C-alpha cells in the first residue's frame, strides 16, 4: 500500500499570493530517476486537469502558474500568482508501483471582500399547488464569507421541518458563493398560514436580511 | 520507460 | 485527442455495469487506456489497457473487472461485475503516456453510474418568479422527484444549487438574474435536462 496524505484539508489564499499545498507518500514513490506523482485541479462537474507530473514538469497547455517540487516522500504543489479561476480541489497521485492511488484532496478557497447576500423569496408555483404541494424558495446569491444560515418563520414562528439548503462551490470569476432554501409543505399547512420568511445570518450585519411575502397579498 | 503490471521499467 | 465515456446511468444492484471509451484525435495503438471513478464523497483507480493489449487493474477489483478494447472502432471498455451501492461514481476514461509523460494528460468528460433498485423518474420543474421592480431580476426554476442524479439546467449570471436527496428522490434549484428591462418584455426560460428519463422539460418564466 502507497498512501499519500495531502496538507492542509483546506486552505484559503489571497489574489496575487503563493499557495502551497503538500502531498506526502507512506513510501517512496520515485524510481529510474523520476518521482512518479503528479498533480491535478479538479473543479465541480468538471474531469480532474494535469498541472504537474513528474513532480516537477508543468503539463503543456497549463499557465505556469503551477509548479511542483520534491522527491522520494514528500512533495510540493505550488500556486503563484493565486487568481480567482483558482478555487477548486487540488490532488496529488503517484503511479510508481501497484496499487497506483491519489491523495484526499485540498480544498482551495479565494479570499474576496465581505460581501453580503442579495435575498429574494419566491411563493410556491401555480403548478406545483395543482399537485398538492407547496415550496417555498428563498435564494441568498453572490455572499462571501460563506458562512450564513436561514431560518424559515411561518407564521413568525420557526420552521426546521421540511427545509432543504443547498450551496454553490466557489465562483470561479468573483469569489463569492450563493445558497437555496427550499422550504416543502402540504399545500393545505401552505393555506392555513398567512406569512413566510426568510431570515439571513451573515457576518456583514448585526441584525438578519429578511425577505417575506403574504399568501394571495 | 514503459509500465508493465503497475510498475515502470527499461 | 478527445476521450467520451458512454454507458448506463442506473444498474440494478447484482448485474454487471458495462462503459464504453470512444477515442478520437489519436490512436489506441500507443498510449496506456485508463479508467478512474470518482464517488459522491474520493479518487480511485480502476485499471488500463496498454497500447499492446496488456492490462493492469486495482488489485481490490481484480476479481470483478475485466478491461477490453476493439482497435478498429479505437474504443476499449470496462466491464464491473456484481456491483452494489460502493460502485456508485463518475467513471472517467484517461490517457496516459510512456515514461516521459506518466500523468493523466486527457479526460474524457464523465459519466454518472447510480447502482440502485430504484425506478427511474423524471423531474417536476416548477417556475421560481417574484410574487406579487428594481435594475435587475432573479428568477429561477425548481426541480423536484427525479431520480437518479444529474441534471443540467440551461438558460436561454446563472447558478447552480448541487441536488439534494431525500426521501429517495433528488431535489435541486436554478437561479438567472437578468435587466429588468429583459424580463418580462423578452422570454426567459428554463430548459432541465434529465439524461436518466430522456426527458427535457423546458419551462417559461412567467410573470
Amino acid at each position: 500500500n502507497i498512501v499519500l496524505t495531502q496538507s492542509p484539508v483546506s486552505l484559503a489564499v489571497s489574489l496575487g499570493q503563493r499557495a502551497t499545498i503538500s502531498c506526502r507518500a507512506s513510501e517512496s514513490v520515485d524510481s529510474y530517476g523520476k518521482s512518479f506523482l503528479h498533480w491535478y485541479q479538479q473543479k465541480p462537474g468538471q474531469p480532474p486537469k494535469l498541472l504537474i507530473y513528474l513532480a516537477s514538469n508543468l503539463e503543456s497547455g497549463v499557465p505556469a502558474r503551477f509548479s511542483g517540487s520534491g522527491s522520494r516522500t514528500d512533495f510540493t504543489l505550488t500556486i503563484d500568482p493565486v487568481e480567482a479561476d483558482d478555487a477548486a480541489t487540488y490532488y496529488c497521485q503517484h503511479n510508481n508501483e501497484d496499487p497506483w492511488t491519489f491523495g484526499g484532496g485540498t480544498k482551495l478557497e479565494i479570499k474576496r471582500a465581505d460581501a453580503a447576500p442579495t435575498v429574494s423569496i419566491f411563493p410556491p408555483s401555480s403548478e406545483q399547488l395543482t399537485s398538492g404541494g407547496a415550496s417555498v424558495v428563498c435564494f441568498l446569491n453572490n455572499f462571501y464569507p460563506k458562512d450564513i444560515n436561514v431560518k424559515w418563520k411561518i407564521d413568525g414562528s420557526e420552521r426546521n421541518n421540511g427545509v432543504l439548503n443547498s450551496w454553490t462551490d466557489q465562483d470561479s470569476k468573483d469569489s463569492t458563493y450563493s445558497m437555496s432554501s427550499t422550504l416543502t409543505l402540504t399545500k393545505d399547512e401552505y393555506e392555513r398560514h398567512n406569512s413566510y420568511t426568510c431570515e439571513a445570518t451573515h457576518k456583514t450585519s448585526t441584525s438578519p436580511i429578511v425577505k417575506s411575502f403574504n399568501r394571495n397579498d | 520507460l514503459i509500465n508493465t503490471n503497475g510498475s515502470w521499467h527499461v | 485527442v478527445q476521450l467520451q465515456e458512454s454507458g448506463p446511468s442506473l444498474v440494478k444492484p447484482s448485474q454487471t455495469l458495462s462503459l464504453t471509451c470512444s477515442v478520437t484525435g489519436d490512436s489506441i495503438t500507443s498510449g496506456y487506456w485508463n479508467w478512474i471513478r470518482k464517488f459522491p464523497g474520493k479518487l480511485e483507480y480502476v485499471g488500463y489497457i496498454s497500447y499492446s493489449g496488456d492490462t493492469y487493474y486495482n488489485p481490490s477489483l481484480k476479481s470483478r473487472i475485466s478491461i477490453t478494447r476493439d482497435t478498429s472502432k479505437n474504443q476499449y471498455y470496462l466491464q464491473l461485475n456484481s456491483v452494489t451501492s460502493e460502485d456508485t461514481a463518475t467513471y472517467y476514461c484517461a490517457r496516459m503516456g510512456y515514461g516521459s509523460q506518466p500523468g493523466f494528460g486527457s479526460w474524457g468528460q464523465g459519466t454518472l453510474v447510480t447502482v440502485s433498485a430504484a425506478k427511474t423518474t423524471p423531474p417536476s420543474v416548477y417556475p421560481l418568479a417574484p410574487g406579487s421592480t428594481g435594475s435587475s431580476v432573479t428568477l429561477g426554476c425548481l426541480v423536484k422527484g427525479y431520480f437518479p442524479e444529474s441534471v443540467t439546467v440551461t438558460w436561454n449570471s446563472v447558478h447552480t444549487f448541487p441536488a439534494l436527496l431525500q426521501s429517495g428522490l433528488y431535489t435541486m434549484s436554478s437561479s438567472v438574474t437578468v435587466p429588468s428591462s429583459t424580463w418580462p418584455s423578452q422570454t426567459v426560460t428554463c430548459s432541465v435536462a434529465h439524461p436518466a428519463s430522456s426527458t427535457t422539460v423546458d419551462k417559461k418564466l412567467e410573470p
